[PDB]
């Protein structure tokens, strides 16, 4: 669970995020594409090509998404639902793919906000995307 | 390990603007904040309740970079990892008795480590070929479990 | 999230264990060992080798603990509190090894009930296990 | 493979009690039912309803036969399983979309099949080796990735 410290963290990290999410999102996805190239067997029908519209498309709405749960931080399971019931029923992702993503997330937020990249903060961006993919992952069977 | 001549060169391009001394420490210091439970090893070098108490203690700082010194010389042999990690192996494996998993959790932590340092600088691609490295090096210490 | 059908599969299952469930809890660790070594580092000051009482009693115990899970199929997180709070501040077991005695103890529920180990039942069986692990491991972080 | 002959030999001589045809239907059935979301790529098999209509539907007897065949044949180059299955972990890859840890599931399923047809005969020591020839076969079918 995450502590009013985490969620002071959280806030406090994304604030800063502001209008760069979308940007940040569709890097924190292309990180994941070269690292870990067996996440892309989901993406078959994108140009995962390098300044992709779909990729930046893509990326701003996982963003939006994460600014959601960001928003709700006290009600992520109902802020996220709709998010949980498409990944569970419709796209299928296999669970240690959240993990792979959460990685490049950070990766990203780190190469961003290096005055706010504390190791406190650090442990609870980990804690909270630990959460989101625990939600978005809930109703898999 | 898969690394193409490009990305040995990247690798080694990057390892060469590092301060191992201050990498160790903080890469160490922050996976006893990112993942707490990995503290068990640790009951020898003090206070660890905090960031700050973790991230300063004399002790953590001097470990990390051994770690680091360790894995250093391990980039000077890409080649034959496995060999160069060898006796560490075994060590971890029957002395200090260490889940190997925790050797990729660390590697994880060294990747966002570097993304923290490095901002723009730990490109998408340079992302890839470090990936690769701490997943080698996982395995190599991984080797002589048994 | 275990539907009827599965808390029904799983007690039959676990009803037919009977007086076996400790012979079986000793023989899915010693699977265990053998099929991932790397689970061993978890037991420095056991003895490792066939037929241990170390490992024959610790058989037991993990047995026992499953049986009042099967029991209170319906509370599960309060039936077991105490052996999450054991997990996550004192043994502190990696997650992925929770994956790893599952899968021994399929085998070995497998390999001793045949006619009732049927696709429906191991599903199910295969949930539960899962659903334990996921209590064991939620006080984590 | 890192099979000692002793481990090798009871792989091979195990494997030789088995009837492909019925152990690849059971396999790939059971994997349907355990782990339900793997029927994502099997749509045009047709009903997989339920366990019966899984285990029932001949479409899918027919891939787990397919299937074995091809892990059979690779039991006969268990010292270069890469060689082996390039072709296939290309397919599996580019073709069909396969995520490799679908390779993983179904060698734990198979291993659990294993141990259901032959009992006694499936001892821990027995199992181990097995453990090690299906996580060889998964990453051989992955190499190719990309
Ligand atoms: C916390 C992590 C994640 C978040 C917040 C997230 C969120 C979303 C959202 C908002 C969408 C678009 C739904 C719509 O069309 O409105 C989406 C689609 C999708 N996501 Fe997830 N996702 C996450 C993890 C993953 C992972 C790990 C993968 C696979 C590696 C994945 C694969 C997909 C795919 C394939 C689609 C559909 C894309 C399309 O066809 O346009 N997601 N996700
Ligand atoms: C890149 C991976 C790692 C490398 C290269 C590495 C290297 C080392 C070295 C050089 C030593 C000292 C050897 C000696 O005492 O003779 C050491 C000791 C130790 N390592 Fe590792 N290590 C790694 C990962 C880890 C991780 C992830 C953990 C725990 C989660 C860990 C736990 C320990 C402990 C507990 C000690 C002994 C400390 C003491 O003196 O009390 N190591 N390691
Ligand atoms: C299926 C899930 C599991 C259950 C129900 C379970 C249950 C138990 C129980 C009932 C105990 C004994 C508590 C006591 O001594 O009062 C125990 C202890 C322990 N468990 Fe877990 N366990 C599970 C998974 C694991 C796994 C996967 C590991 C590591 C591979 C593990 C490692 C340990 C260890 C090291 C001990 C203490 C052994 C000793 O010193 O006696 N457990 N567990
Ligand atoms: C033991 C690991 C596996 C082996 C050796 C294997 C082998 C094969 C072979 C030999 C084919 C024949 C296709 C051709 O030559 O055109 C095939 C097709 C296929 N496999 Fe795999 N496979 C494995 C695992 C899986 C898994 C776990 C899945 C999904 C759960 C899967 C999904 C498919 C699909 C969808 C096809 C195409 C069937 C069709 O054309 O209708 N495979 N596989």
């Amino acid at each position: 669970v995450l502590s009013p410290a985490d969620k002071t963290n959280v806030k406090a990290a994304w604030g800063k995020v502001g209008a760069h999410a979308g940007e940040y999102g569709a890097e924190a996805l292309e990180r994941m594409f070269l690292s870990f190239p067996t996440t892309k067997t989901y993406f078959p029908h994108f140009d995962l090509s390098h300044g992709s519209a779909q990729v930046k498309g893509h990326g701003k709405k996982v963003a939006d998404a994460l600014t959601n749960a960001v928003a709700h931080v006290d009600d992520m399971p109902n802020a996220l639902s709709a998010l949980s019931d498409l990944h569970a029923h419709k796209l299928r992702v296999d669970p240690v793919n959240f993990k792979l993503l959460s990685h490049c997330l950070l990766v990203t937020l780190a190469a961003h906000l290096p005055a706010e990249f504390t190791p406190a903060v650090h442990a609870s961006l980990d804690k909270f995307l630990a959460s989101v993919s625990t939600v978005l992952t809930s109703k898999y069977r | 390990m898969h690394l193409t001549p490009e990305e040995k060169s990247a690798v080694t391009a990057l390892w060469g603007k590092v301060n191992v001394d201050e990498v160790g420490g903080e890469a160490l210091g922050r996976l006893l904040v990112v993942a707490p439970w990995t503290q068990r090893f640790f009951e020898s070098f003090g206070d660890l309740s905090t960031p700050d108490a973790v991230m300063g203690n004399p002790k953590v700082k001097a470990h990390g970079k051994k770690v680091l010194g360790a894995f250093s010389d391990g980039l000077a042999h890409l080649d034959n990892l496995k060999g160069t990690f060898a006796t560490l192996s075994e060590l971890h494996c029957d002395k200090l008795h260490v889940d190997p998993e925790n050797f990729r959790l660390l590697g994880n932590v060294l990747v966002c480590v570097l993304a923290h340092h490095f901002g723009k600088e730990f490109t998408p691609p340079v992302q890839a070929a470090y990936q690769k490295v701490v997943a080698g090096v996982a395995n190599a210490l991984a080797h002589k479990y048994h």
